[PDB]
């Protein structure tokens, strides 16, 4: 159901308080929500589309210099004056040559010289910018109880296709057969535009910081400047060769494209060609499940003799999938899926596609479930045609608690303070944790930004070493929150 | 030029990978250590100069790493 | 209750200077600008006008900045066009147009409404 | 440097058709100044819409419009017989000047 | 939470728009306008403050 096979899963559970839950979902992460009722849905952000951008500054990459000319003047009687120094097309440079009787002037001193050449352009880039309105997020909501061949595909519709804007509303998604799910998504605080410039070179595009984009040395031009002749800092793409104290000349500095793909080590690549699509970032949600039906009441329980057409396949942390195919009569029916221990006494491990049903008997149904650690016996049907399949989930322990801890600190590394979502307002722990994390976040950021992969580890070893030598029990002050946290953040950056 | 200031310490990073990570993550250590093995005399010079100033035993290592890291 | 009447010139041969007049009535003439647009029969509206005030400033069109000039008198509450060097293609209807200047007297930004109240339209021809 | 609204447009009475006009980033692309002028042929032109979507007193709420960057629109909901006049667009540049579109004469049959 | 500035904004002559003005707090707040059907709820985020 579009969520199986994706390595980032993030099972979230609990509709407590009212009838809502907070989730935050990325592009490369499909989130599954479970509840005691209220059938399991799958949420995947598929695209972000910024609709109408306006470019603000046009840099250029490769240029050429034509109409090159120079002009010199005798020693001590002033600078030269060239006629096309008046245009701001022509890039100018005054310097001093040696002149004398052989040059035809007199006085034997260092003269003055000027050189001009018309600066045209061949390759530009456009820095397009958006304001955080007029852009939509497309999100897909595929329910469980899988029909035939719908497990992890994106081709072909199986769920609702709601678009969410900052101009939007409650955004009711009316799932067929099921209830109606409403999402109070907040796209303005998602990715923090107005500090983002949608940079766009020849056939690629990126998402760069605004202040990084303005501090970028190449000859630029304003984004509204039609008839783009007046290039402004042209002296970062020309050079003036005065080797000896003689005739100087201009040569263009060459195409800055290969030195621009090295400028962008850290810009997440986007797609700006027939639409300004993004495939990075996230948004948090308020997921209200007050109106959801299970689709399976008033369907009588089945009469056995199932048949498996795709075996048990543990897909990525113990979430096995079976595709049984039903043989028998009374074809609208629930199926008897239970997971026991060896002798059928205790039920171990939940079912994830809650209440799986059969519709149109000659069409299989996918069943996803979660076994416990050890031996489990998957059971479909009733006693005349019983299927008691074995499965051994490879027996771990609290190792899944330590990898849930590593997943949680990973999500606190990508998401700064939005990572205190996936929780339905614990209150005194969730809101106070988010608040102190925003206090300690803004003392981390803007006091540790600009450094990279190596320097964070170096400064982290410096802070860790200072903490291991101080007194007045400031040892644990300078290790547990600024030392080892900046080593962990030092190794989890450059994602 | 623009190959400097390579847009690294900005924030702005998500779970999808960047333009060139897994290549431009070990370029600077490889660059400064092929610089060390092709210009060793400045590392000897930074060893004597780093060992001279900076009294305590950690300042020698910190000043030595920083002096061999600033010079590319 | 706001009326802006004009006066019509009959026939001007190419070369002669022609001027039209608009009598702005119904409002304070010194606190509203005065624009001029034209329309040939079966063609567009292009913008000839300038930016009057109590000051009397101008902002001519880029096409014929070196062609038109002004005069005005608030004692008569009339604004005068002056189109010299009339040509063969210059047969058009000349409309009057107002909008409001700033409260500081000057005309820096226009109002959001431009031409709520209009004139008649003055026809000139050639021969 | 004039705006680019088309030649003409047609509509049966009761329909809801649109009239579009494009431009540049100084005309329409940044500024909220775009106006529309209905001009009956034996008549001075009368304005139909203010800045982007507003509307004068006396003008019916049939007329509406919007902007999509460089392109502004005008949608007439419920065409009657008295919409038989060309609609001239308008704008105000960053440069300080005023431009008008080409004109879309609208027939009602 | 959030102070209204244009106090009791009213509709007169229904086919003419009305502009409203208020002060959101330092976090994110929500802008409720309608009542039971089509309750025109909006999001706005405010920096620092
Ligand atoms: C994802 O869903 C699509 C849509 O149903 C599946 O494509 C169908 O494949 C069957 C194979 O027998 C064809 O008969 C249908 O005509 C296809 N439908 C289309 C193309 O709309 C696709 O197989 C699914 N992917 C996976 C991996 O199960």
């Amino acid at each position: 159901m579009r969520c199986i096979g994706i390595s980032n899963r993030d099972f979230v559970e609990g509709v407590s308080g009212g009838s809502w839950v907070d989730i935050v979902l990325e592009h490369g992460s499909c989130v599954t929500t479970m509840a005691k009722n209220k059938p399991t849905l799958d949420f995947e952000l598929i695209e972000t589309e910024a609709k109408q951008p306006a470019t603000l500054r046009k840099y250029c990459i490769e240029a050429k210099l034509t109409n090159t000319t120079t002009d010199s003047r005798c020693p001590t009687q002033g600078e030269p004056s060239l006629n096309e120094e008046q245009d701001k097309r022509f890039v100018c440079k005054h310097s001093m040559v040696d002149r004398g009787w052989g040059n035809g002037c007199g006085l034997f001193g260092k003269g003055g010289i000027v050189t001009c050449a018309m600066f045209t352009c061949k390759k530009n880039m456009k820095g397009k910018v958006v304001q955080p309105e007029n852009l939509e997020y497309t999100i897909v909501i595929t329910p469980h109880s899988g029909e035939e061949h719908a497990v992890g595909n994106d081709t072909g519709k199986h769920g609702k296709e709601i678009k969410i804007t900052p101009q939007s509303s409650i955004t009711e998604a009316e799932l067929t057969g099921y209830g109606t799910v409403t999402m109070e998504c907040s796209p303005r605080t998602g990715l923090d535009f107005n500090e983002m410039v949608l940079l766009q070179m020849e056939n690629k595009a990126w998402l760069v910081h605004r202040q990084w984009f303005l501090d970028l040395p190449l000859p630029w031009l304003p984004g509204a400047d039609t008839q783009g002749s007046n290039w402004i800092q042209k002296e970062t793409l020309v050079t003036f060769k005065n080797p000896h104290a003689k005739k100087q000349d201009v040569v263009v500095l060459g195409s800055q494209e290969g030195a621009m793909h090295t400028a962008l080590t850290g810009a997440t690549e986007i797609q700006m060609s027939s639409g300004n699509l993004l495939f990075t970032g996230h948004l948090k949600c308020r997921l209200r499940m007050d109106k959801l039906q299970l689709k399976g009441m008033s369907y009588s329980m089945c009469t056995g003799k199932f048949k498996v057409v795709k075996e048990i396949a543990e897909t990525q942390h113990g979430t096995i999938v079976i595709r049984v195919q039903y043989e028998g009569d009374g074809s609208p029916c629930k199926i008897p899926f239970e997971i026991m221990d060896l002798e059928k006494r205790h039920v171990l491990g939940r079912l994830i596609t809650v209440n799986p049903i059969v519709t149109e008997k000659d069409s299989p149904v996918n069943i996803e479930a979660e076994p416990p650690f050890g031996d489990s016996y998957i059971i479909i049907g009733v006693e005349p045609g019983q299927l008691k399949l074995n499965w051994f989930k490879k027996g771990s322990s609290i190792g899944q608690m330590i990898e849930t801890t590593m997943r949680g600190a990973k999500r606190m590394a990508i998401l700064g303070d939005t990572a205190w979502d996936f929780g339905s307002l614990g209150g005194v722990f969730t809101s106070i944790g988010k608040a102190l994390h925003q206090v300690f976040g803004a003392i981390y950021g803007a006091a540790f930004s600009g450094v990279s992969w190596i320097m964070k580890i170096l400064i982290g070893v410096i802070i860790t070493w200072i903490g291991m030598n101080s007194r007045s029990t400031s040892l644990s002050v300078s290790l547990v929150l600024v030392g080892v946290v900046t080593l962990y953040l030092g190794v989890m950056v450059q994602a | 030029s623009v190959a400097l200031v390579p847009h690294v310490g900005m924030g702005l990073e998500t779970r999808t990978e960047t333009w060139m990570s897994s290549e431009g993550a070990w370029k600077h250590a490889q660059r400064i250590e092929t610089w060390i093995l092709r210009h060793p005399g400045f590392t000897i010079m930074a060893a004597i100069l780093a060992y001279t100033i900076g009294t305590t035993h950690f300042q020698r290592a910190l000043i030595f790493i920083l002096l061999t890291a600033v010079a590319p | 209750e706001v009326q802006l009447v004009e006066s019509g010139a009959e026939v001007k041969k190419p070369g002669a200077s022609v001027k039209v007049s608009c009598k702005a009535s119904g409002y304070t003439f010194t606190s509203y600008a005065m624009h001029w647009v034209r329309q040939a029969p079966g063609q567009r509206l292009e913008w000839m006008g300038w930016i009057n005030a109590g000051n009397g400033n101008t902002k001519y069109s880029q096409k014929f900045q070196d062609r038109v000039t002004i005069t005005r008198d608030t004692s008569a509450s009339t604004a005068y066009m002056e189109l010299s060097s009339l040509r063969s293609e210059d047969t058009a209807i000349y409309y009057c147009a107002r909008d409001k200047v700033d409260d500081y007297g000057d005309y820096w930004f226009p109002t959001l409404w431009y031409f709520d109240y209009w004139g008649q339209g003055t026809l000139v021809t050639v021969s | 440097s004039a705006l680019t609204q088309p030649a003409s447009v047609s509509g049966s009475p009761g329909q809801s058709i649109t009239i579009s006009c494009t431009g540049t980033s100084s005309d329409v692309g940044g500024f909220n100044y775009v106006s529309w002028f209905q001009q009956h042929p034996g008549k001075a032109p009368k304005l139909m819409l203010y800045d982007v979507t507003s509307r004068p007193s006396g003008v019916s709420s049939r007329f509406s419009g919007s902007k999509s960057g460089n392109t502004a629109s005008l949608t007439i909901s419920g065409l009657q017989a008295e919409d038989e006049a060309d609609y001239y667009c308008s704008s105000h540049t960053s440069r300080g000047t005023w431009v008008f579109g080409g004109g879309t004469k609208l027939t009602v049959l």
